[PDB]
C-alpha cells in the first residue's frame, strides 16, 4: 500500500488527518453542527462558506465562538480588526433598531476592550448613541441597511482572514477519496 | 490600528 | 458490531472526540446522530439550568408529542423554568415561558394550563397547595432530575441509546493504522 | 395519562 489517508496526508499529525477524515464523514451524514464544532475545537480547518452564512444571518455569538477556535482578539492586528468590525456592526444594528439599552450593553461588554488601544475611537463610537440617526456621522453617511452593511463588512472580513497568518493556511480542505473513513474502516473491520 |  | 456501519463509526468517533477533548463536538454528534444519549451530560446541563441546551440536546432524540414519557419530560422542564422565573419575581419572563413553552400542554389539559397561568398573580406560587413544598432552585432541580431520569429510562425511544459500548482505547486510531 | 401541577415524583 502506497496510499496515504488523503493526498496531502503525510504532512500533518495522525490526529489532524483523522479530524479531516471525520469532517468528510460528518458532512456526508449531514451532521452540520458537529462539522462546525469539530472545525472550531480542532482549529484545523476554517470553513469560509460557514463563516459567511453566519455573518450574513447576524449570528454574532456563533460567529465569535467559531473565530475563538482559531484566534484570540489580541493575537495580531488582523484578529483585532476582525473582532472590532463585527462588534461595531452589532452596535450599529442595535442603534438602527432604536435599541439604545442593547447598544450601551454592546459598547460596555464588547467594544470597551478596544479603548485601551484607541481611546478617541471608543469615545467617537460611544458618541453615536446620542445621534437621532448614526448616518449623521460623516464616516457612516453611506451606511445603507442591515443587508447592505453586512455584505460590505463581509468583503473586508474575508480579506482580513486571508491576510491573517493564523488563518491563511487553514482555508483549503484537503483532497480525499469519496467516503474515505467509511471505506477504510469497512475494510479494516472485514 | 482600528478606524470608524 | 454496532448494527449499521454508520452507527459503529459514530461510536468509534465519539471515543476519538472524547480522547482529543473535543467536548462540545462529542455532544453535537450524540445529538445529531441520535445514537447515544449521554445521561451524565444531560444531568449536568439540567443541574446548571441551561434550558436552551437541555431542549436542543433532547430534540436529537425525541419530540414533545412522541409518547407520554417525552410529553412529561418537556412538561416538567418547562414547568421548572416557569417556577424559577416566578421565584426570581420576573413576571414578564414567566409570561414569555407560559406562552412560548407551556401553551402546547393546554391542548392536552386546558384546566391545568389555566391553573399554571393563575400562579402568575400569587405573591408566592407556594400558596398553591400543590407547590407548598417547593424548596429553592437547587432542591427543585435535583427533585425534577430524579423524575427526568426515570422518564428517560422508561422511554422506549431511548432503548439501546443509554449504554456506550465497551471499546479498547483509541479504537478508531488503531483501525486506521491497520487499514494501510 | 395525566400531567400534574405538583412536584415531579409527587
Amino acid at each position: 500500500t502506497t496510499e496515504n489517508l488523503y493526498f496531502q496526508g503525510a504532512m500533518g499529525s495522525l490526529s489532524r488527518e483523522l479530524v479531516f477524515l471525520i469532517l468528510q464523514f460528518l458532512d456526508e451524514e449531514k451532521f452540520k453542527e458537529t462539522v462546525h464544532k469539530l472545525e472550531q475545537e480542532s482549529g484545523f480547518f476554517f470553513n469560509m462558506k460557514y463563516f459567511e452564512d453566519e455573518v450574513h444571518n447576524g449570528n454574532w455569538d456563533e460567529v465569535e465562538k467559531y473565530l475563538s477556535g482559531f484566534t484570540k482578539v489580541d493575537d495580531n492586528r488582523y484578529s483585532m480588526k476582525i473582532f472590532f468590525e463585527i462588534r461595531k456592526q452589532k452596535y450599529l444594528e442595535a442603534l438602527d433598531k432604536h435599541d439604545r439599552p442593547k447598544a450601551v450593553d454592546i459598547l460596555v461588554k464588547d467594544l470597551k476592550v478596544f479603548s485601551t488601544f484607541n481611546e478617541e475611537l471608543f469615545k467617537e463610537i460611544t458618541q453615536l448613541l446620542t445621534l437621532e440617526n448614526f448616518r449623521e456621522n460623516e464616516q457612516l453617511s453611506k451606511y445603507g441597511d442591515t443587508k447592505s452593511a453586512r455584505a460590505i463588512m463581509l468583503v473586508e472580513l474575508k480579506k482580513l482572514i486571508e491576510a491573517n497568518p493564523l488563518f491563511r493556511d487553514k482555508l483549503q480542505f484537503p483532497t480525499l477519496r469519496n467516503s474515505r473513513l467509511r471505506t477504510l474502516i469497512n475494510q479494516s473491520l472485514n | 490600528e482600528l478606524r470608524l
